[PDB]
RNA sequence: UGGUUCUCCCCGAAAUGACUUUAGGGUCAGCCUCAGGCGCUGACUGGGGCCUGUAGAGCACUGAUAGGGCUAGGGGGCGCCUACCAAACCCUGUCAAACUCCGAAGGGUCCCAGGUGGAGCCUGGGAGUGAGGGCGCGAGCGAUAACGUCCGCGUCCGAGCGCGGGAACAACCGAGACCGCCAGCUAAGGCCCCCAAGUCUGGGCUAAGUGGUAAAGGAUGUGGCGCCGCGAAGACAGCCAGGAGGUUGGCUUAGAAGCAGCCAUCCUUUAAAGAGUGCGUAAUAGCUCACUGGUCGAGUGGCGCCGCGCCGAAAAUGAUCGGGGC
RNA sequence: UUGACUGGGGCGGUCGCCUCCUAAAAGGUAACGGAGGCGCCCAAAGGUCCCCUCAGGCGGGACGGAAAUCCGCCGGAGAGC
RNA sequence: UCCCCCGUGCCCAUAGCGGCGUGGAACCACCCGUUCCCAUUCCGAACACGGAAGUGAAACGCGCCAGCGCCGAUGGUACUGGGCGGGCGACCGCCUGGGAGAGUAGGUCGGUGCGGGGG
């Protein structure tokens, strides 16, 4: 099993939970501490091509625009199995760094 | 015959856990003071027990030593005592069923433990049964 | 059997106790009170009556409950009741210890050797409307050898019995 | 080490911690007193919020444990087999300062309140103390010895050897003495006399002078309650009479043929039923009911808790509960 | 000059620090009371990022104990630190 | 509104183990491949990328079951702040507040916010 919890190392709040399906992936801004979240992102559960990788992306500025909507910016990234590594978000907005 | 020893004496409260019940045997030893008994004490008494009935039945002993009794050589302080000596004992507070037998004729059983109680250093009294139990 | 019980309206369980009474309780997933006896009463019930036979309580206005003893305390100086609760029968199986009785004589005589109830009485799972008095125990024919537990008993109709099975209920053994 | 001189008033300790060639000495802290300053924050109490790991209790880990079961292995002839000799493992029972699945009362602290007290807090002047002791409760050491010894919480003595009680008596009971009174109420403990106040009024127990302070263990010592017999199937005590037949079955019989000792506990048969509890020797041979009629016509045998008492109970100058005497 | 403690002193033991217990559920707490350590060690045994999860028990497997190394289940911690 | 499912938090075993049928349209997974990114002390097993043919067998989701596990009263006691008697003592007992642990009855194969995709 993998208890990865690569997160749960999130203190500086704001989480933008990822999840990479076998087709789809999914993004999400959330508030611990009070249980909650705010801005998402899914991948084909909204609409777009049918790439992973070039969708990942298109699917982050949808991010973007959505979060700084809102008053969002400085944040943390996430996902435990993430390997920060294909599936990505490399992009403007977001003071989230990386 | 075990684990580091050579303990402090304590003492011993009101009999909390001076009173079972009997749970083979068919009648029974329970005490009715507390106290130490020296192993040295319950030999002394199942020997006699058995030794009553030659070739008889089953003797049951509940209770069973394990705290060592220490002491000085006859002289006067420092450190505690070279310990043991003498040896081991039970603690028993008021209630406790010591010994119980079985399988043989209360004329004979009674009479028995009669004679045990003669050999511990306390005040005893003699059981039956029929009582405690956990059925419906 | 049977025998009044009188509502234990709650005051002073000494009281009682040092009065006459003996404190007790009655229950069920549906019933749950304070109840009250006397030890002459109860004593003389239970002594022969314990906790193998069906108890029918006598509530001071007309009920007539059917009941068993699960469980009474002592006063550990001096073997006397303390407490007791009452388990107020109706339909449903129940569980409950039912006696046994060993008949006969196993091999244990010429050298010696006596015989050792490991289990005086065992539960069964079983319906009240059916309730066995004791159960028969044909050993006789082992001497200081083994000894029969579990599935060796000719348990009658609705007695699956309820424990193990394993739990070694007799045994025969050498003298001293 | 000893000594240290007039008077009154107010408050009043300490005998602990730490470090000390320190240990009957000393430095700082703690407790005392004085001056000034701050003013409800004091002790204690109520209601909330957490902290805790004891008493109990409990085996879920660490160990210990009596019995049975089951079972690697290991003795013994040796394949089968055989007593827990015996691993783990499952029950039944348990034990533990340095074990805990659990866990009180209680204790600690913070908040809000009550609380004007020889309460508090801040600064400064002066100290003494640093030799404690008893009692109660909780633990070590001891021997569940010591007016023993160490700690912990409290208290009293210390400094209240001032007052009442306890015969007397630092610390047990009562109670904190500015002073005066030939006034009253009460504490403790007392009310037969010494000796103030009932030979007070019911209801019971005890006959030892218990009371007037000793144990295991003993006895139909007394008084009050209980359960088992079982009594026209009318013995419970005198008492009559049989004192049954195969019983005289077992190693040892030299002798068990109860009346040697280890194996029985059937039968015949009725007065009833001794599978024999009893005086013996060589067994055996005899004795009494442990069974039954006649009268006799009634409470009798068997266990068990409770109150009081009795035996157990021997020391040294003359004895006694403080005395007398009950 | 030739120490102190010490149920008299001498002899004996001890003298600082760490950890359990005693210790009475906050701290703290004695005794020549019970029971063990320390007077060092790591240049990786330290940083950070990224991965993995033990010990046992049960089968199955050439040499192969009763755990050498493999494969398969079970095993929340009894290993490790 | 009420269903289904993919992410997530909270309560922290009454959601656990083990059984018993079900779910593939969606989702999810397993699958299809190893050219590229990046991979395993050797293995694309795991990480990873590219694809979607086939499947619900694994795994996960959802239900039912009590045999194991976990929970668990009420009563009643043990022990106990505080106060207090008896006895020479060892110890026993009452008053006033608190009050387990075991064991019984019994309960339980979850509960619940947030955001999504689908009828």
């Amino acid at each position: 099993k993998f208890r990865v919890r690569n997160r749960i190392k999130r203190t500086g709040r704001l989480r933008l939970s990822v999840f990479r399906s076998l087709k789809h992936i999914y993004a999400q801004i959330i508030d611990d501490e009070k249980g909650v979240t705010l801005v998402s992102a899914s991948s084909l559960a909204l609409k777009l091509k049918g790439n992973k990788t070039e969708v990942a992306r298109q699917v982050g500025r949808a991010l973007a625009e959505k979060a700084l909507a809102l008053g969002i910016k400085q944040v943390a990234f996430d996902r435990g199995p993430y390997k920060y590594h294909g599936r990505v978000k490399a992009l403007a907005e977001g003071a989230r760094e990386g | 015959r075990m684990k580091y020893r050579k303990q402090q004496r304590g003492r011993l409260k009101g009999a909390t856990k001076g009173g079972d019940y009997v749970a083979f045997g068919d009648y029974g030893l329970v005490a009715l003071e507390p106290a130490w008994i020296t192993a040295q004490q319950i030999e002394a008494a199942r020997v006699a027990m058995v030794r009553h009935f030659r070739r008889g039945g089953k003797i049951f002993i509940r209770i069973f030593p394990d705290k060592p009794y220490t002491k000085k050589p006859l002289e006067v302080r420092m450190g505690k005592g070279k310990g043991n000596v003498e040896g081991y004992v039970a603690v028993v507070k008021p209630g406790r069923v010591m010994f119980e037998v079985a399988g043989v004729t209360e004329e004979q059983a009674m009479e028995a433990l009669r004679i045990a109680g003669h050999k511990l250093p306390i005040k005893t009294k003699i059981v039956r049964r029929d009582a405690y139990d956990e059925a419906q | 059997y049977r025998l009044k019980a009188y509502y234990r309206e709650g005051e002073k369980p000494s009281a009682l106790r040092r009065a006459g009474k003996l404190p007790g309780v009655m229950y069920n997933r549906h019933l749950n009170r304070k109840v009250y006896v006397d030890l002459v009463e109860f004593d003389k019930v239970f002594r022969q009556a314990s906790i193998h036979h069906v108890i029918v309580l006598e509530l001071p206005d007309g009920q007539s409950l059917p009941t068993l003893v699960r469980q009474v305390n002592l006063d550990k100086r001096r073997r006397r009741p303390e407490h007791v609760d009452f388990f107020v029968l109706s339909d449903e199986p129940v569980e409950m210890y039912v006696p046994l009785r060993f008949v006969g004589t196993p091999a244990g005589v010429r050298a010696g050797g006596v015989l050792q109830e490991i289990h005086r009485d065992i539960l069964v799972k079983v319906s009240p409307r059916n309730i066995p008095e004791f159960i028969e125990v044909d050993v006789s024919g082992l001497e200081i050898g083994d000894s029969l537990h579990a599935s060796d008993l000719k348990l009658p109709p609705g007695v699956e019995l309820a424990v193990s099975p394993e739990e070694t209920i007799a045994a025969v053994v050498p003298p001293e």
